[PDB]
């Protein structure tokens, strides 16, 4: 009966970007309620003016919802290459939406190391659009069957960030959440304040 | 149009030291600058925008500052991959423009080059003009010199000479010096040689053949 | 694999127009702007204008408009740039350039990502009344040590030439020298690569020759003088 | 023209952290691993550890495992190695190799390899060059380095312009402790009085760069 | 550990037969992580052969490797001068991944040396050590006699020797026996002689001087 973003922004723990999250309707977009997160940088919104988004009906809204570091905010746009842009999420290259990034140094990141958010380092192909791999196969170095073994030429395709408060913004956590506006040839479900 | 000054205009630095490239705007343009790498024979290749922000791929050596008109491009630690040109591009308002360029170039120790020498080809000797090369590989600094012998009778204004760019790995030139003859005065002579002086070279080094031997 | 690549090096006689075309691959094409920018023999860069790929509106420099058209195909994905009136200071290389997408702000106002972050190989165009010649290309042949050959690619009209060894397999010690302005006004170089003498017996050296503006592809046998 | 080029020779009194570096150029380092082994002068071949430059996850062998530190700088593509408590008996010289690898597949043999630097575990001499004068045959000159610490000179001739002939003895280690080698090559006796013959002997940990003229005696 | 059996220790045959060198696997290795390398003295290994039977790039198709899961072997067909060296067997199957004795190769016929005789120079006797120089240059097989005679009378414990490795053209071997005595004793004597014997040499080659002559 409503747009419940805090789920998706207020949530205790986002998902790794090999696995990321997502989420989506009937409701009105009442985007203001973010703000209790205050802004942050490079809403970098393609192809749609966010504050048109009060007046705008979709069809759907998807709220794809991970945690990468600082020095890779940047490839979570359309047509970027590098380590997440390639093996983690890609977004298409006509990519009508926004994307909402900010440090959660405070959030995601203990003494010890947060190990628990992960990212894929290893992959023989690149990602199509919005395709999630959350595979555990070990790549080899070269064409051999590791049969599972860990070691010489055989790589375990996932590792972790470990972040600490201690590092340095470029390596620091960072929380994401891309929002497509998908429209379809259907009725609308998700409208602005003003309609 | 907004007018982009790049300093210095070319520097000679070590491999591991640190390298400051300077760009002054002539209007405020914010941050919105560009810094590209261009390789010898390559396309510019985008390492900094934004001001500050590093590309995919780029190491985490290369940084960039400013905001306003004055802005710096760094390289905190030198490399031999990284000798090219390069530019400040700024898209704050159109026509979008670029800085004059700042060649960089690497200072390494002395090397002495490695001195070959072509005799010309007989499909060419069919033609009735004769081609002799020599040829100074690997060699550090750029400056060089060769002398061509005929008969032991030094030659001039009949060779062109062609420098490589500093090599992208041992940071070493190299040179080609091409004698151009008739095929007359070619079968006229005997002994053809170049001789080389260069700082790495005690002696001056010299490569000659005879003809059809 | 964000794939850019251009047309073959022409020479025009001063005054004609010359187009240059820009094939993209990899990548959806509709959804990106594109840049010209051009390079005159060891001067700067120079941007020229940039091109819609979606709907085909363009945006020229003063000093090229009415001299510059930017025109798009969205079925073969590829941008072309037509430059007429052509004088001796047109005589650059011409590069493609993709920067990413353009985005909106909080405020709403639209936010320009113009760093080009993919570019074209470039397109060698020469402004010059001379005609066109193909090179010739002769063995530079060697004489547990190392070795040195290659090949003299002379007399030649425009420039430029490219030399590989072996398709591109022998890359390692390879020099190709820049081309030399010849008193005849052909250009001449050469191309050179050391190998040990221990494979001069063994290995075949063949240099791979192609001078575009002639129509010229030559794969010649560097083999010892006997 | 892949290749990996690492730094010079070290050599450091005992007790001391010795590090060493492999640069790589040509090639996607991060798609690859290096690997690290040594070799003493005059036995086999000893296998450090390796390490995977795009992980960052270092194996050593069970017998270094305590005393090397391998890690990666991805920046620089560099490969370092740290040996603590160096011991008189770990001298030796180091190799780092590392397969092929381009950004889709990698080649599944160790391909390239390091250049190989020696490390020694005294204080350090600079050597001294003497001439090995010769008095249409085939006359014998050359050059004795003698009395430095520690190994290797390299000794070129004529700046590398002479190969042919040219025996670069191994060096023979003194009763006082320095090393001392000879250098020589055999030339036809109808040059001595037209070729300059130049022997250019480097020792680098001295920082000691000659070149000496070999003439007949008079 | 995985111990690498490594036989023969030692191999000599003359160049052109059939070579056959085994690797042997203290427990069964995958075929795959297997490699073989040539050393050559003084020089970096290199790679021949990766998977126990596939050859690498830029080696003859001489080179053969035939694999198993725990015998391994390398086959020369036709031995080069060049190609006697070193070879060592490694496993990436299990870390450590340990390496192989190796098994060196060598042979050539009979060739007498060409002897040499080098005073001490000036510049050595200001320094109050004068060193004699004795060079045995192209010869086969390895053992050979140097005794040095000063005044006639022969010298021992003032001599060290260094040999060269084989040749990698002519599979011969050179040596350099240095004498080394105190200025004042070298002054004290005239005559110094270095006598060789070898395989090569009916009678023992003496080649002498006289000092200050």
């Amino acid at each position: 009966n409503l747009c419940p973003f805090h789920e998706v922004f207020n949530a205790t723990t986002f998902a790794s970007v090999y696995a990321w999250n997502r989420k989506r309707s009937n409701c009105v977009a009442d985007y203001s309620v973010i703000y209790n997160f205050a802004p942050f940088f490079a809403f970098k919104c393609y192809g749609v003016s966010p504050t048109k988004l009060n007046d705008l009906c979709f069809t759907n809204v998807y709220a794809d919802s991970f945690v990468i570091r600082g020095n890779e905010v940047s490839q979570i746009a359309p047509g970027q290459t590098g380590n997440i842009a390639d093996y983690n999420y890609k977004l298409p290259d006509d990519f009508t939406g926004c994307v909402i990034a900010w440090n959660s140094n405070k959030l995601d990141s203990t003494p010890s190391g947060n190990y628990n958010y992960r990212y894929r380092l290893f992959r023989k192909s690149k990602l199509k659009p919005f395709e999630r791999d959350i595979s555990t196969e070990i790549y080899q170095a070269g064409n051999k069957p590791c049969n599972g073994v860990a070691g010489p030429n055989c790589y375990s395709p996932l590792q972790s960030y470990g972040f600490r408060p201690t590092y340095g913004v470029g390596h620091q956590p960072y929380r994401v959440v891309v929002l497509s506006f998908e429209l379809l040839h259907a009725p609308a479900t998700v409208c602005g304040p003003k309609k | 149009d907004i007018q982009l000054t790049q300093s210095p205009s070319s520097l000679s630095a070590s491999v591991g030291d640190r390298v400051t490239i300077t760009c002054q705007a002539s209007q405020d343009i914010s941050n919105y600058l560009n810094w590209y790498q261009q390789r010898p024979g390559k396309a510019p290749k985008l390492l900094i925008y934004d001001a500050s922000n590093l590309e995919t791929g780029v190491p985490s050596r290369f940084s960039g500052s400013g905001s306003g008109t004055d802005f710096t491009f760094t390289i905190s630690s030198l490399q031999p991959e990284d000798i090219a040109t390069y530019y400040c591009q700024q898209y704050d308002n159109p026509p979008l423009t670029f800085g004059g360029g700042t060649k960089l170039e690497i200072k390494r120790t002395v090397a002495a080059p490695s001195v070959f020498i072509f005799p010309p080809s007989d499909e060419q000797l069919k033609s009735g003009t004769a081609s002799v090369v020599c040829l100074l590989n690997n060699f550090y600094p750029r400056e060089a010199k060769v002398q061509w012998k005929v008969d032991n009778a030094l030659q001039s204004g009949n060779s062109q000479e062609s420098v490589t760019e500093q090599d992208s790995k041992d940071s070493t030139y190299s040179l080609s010096s091409t004698l151009t003859l008739s095929k007359a005065d070619y079968e006229k002579h005997k002994v053809y040689a170049c001789e080389v002086t260069h700082q790495g070279l005690s002696s001056p080094v010299t490569k000659s053949f005879n003809r059809g031997e | 694999q964000v794939q850019l690549v251009q047309s073959g090096a022409e020479v025009k006689k001063p005054g004609a127009s010359v187009k240059v075309s820009c094939k993209a691959s990899g990548y959806t094409f509709t959804s990106y702007y594109m840049h010209w920018v051009r390079q005159a023999p060891g001067q700067g860069l120079e941007w020229m204008g940039i091109i819609n790929s979606s709907g085909g509106s363009t945006s020229y420099a003063q000093k090229f408009q009415g001299r510059v058209t930017m025109t798009r195909d969205t079925s073969t994905s590829t941008v072309y740039m037509e430059l007429s009136s052509l004088r001796s200071e047109d005589t650059a290389v011409y590069y493609c350039a993709r920067p990413p997408r353009n985005y909106y702000d909080r405020s709403g106002y639209y936010q320009r990502a113009e760093y080009f972050q993919h570019w074209g190989q470039g397109t060698l165009v020469t402004v010059s009344s001379a005609s066109t010649k193909g090179p010739s290309v002769f063995p530079l042949a060697p004489s547990g040590g190392t070795a040195a050959l290659g090949c003299l690619v002379k007399d030649y009209f425009p420039e430029p030439v490219t030399v590989s060894w072996n398709s591109g397999a022998l890359t390692s010690g390879v020099h190709t020298f820049p081309a030399v302005l010849q008193s005849s006004g052909l250009y001449s170089l050469s191309s050179v690569v050391t190998v040990p003498s221990s494979s001069l017996g063994t290995q075949t050296y063949i240099c791979n020759v192609n001078h575009k503006p002639s129509n010229t592809k030559v794969d010649k046998r560097v083999e010892p003088k006997s």
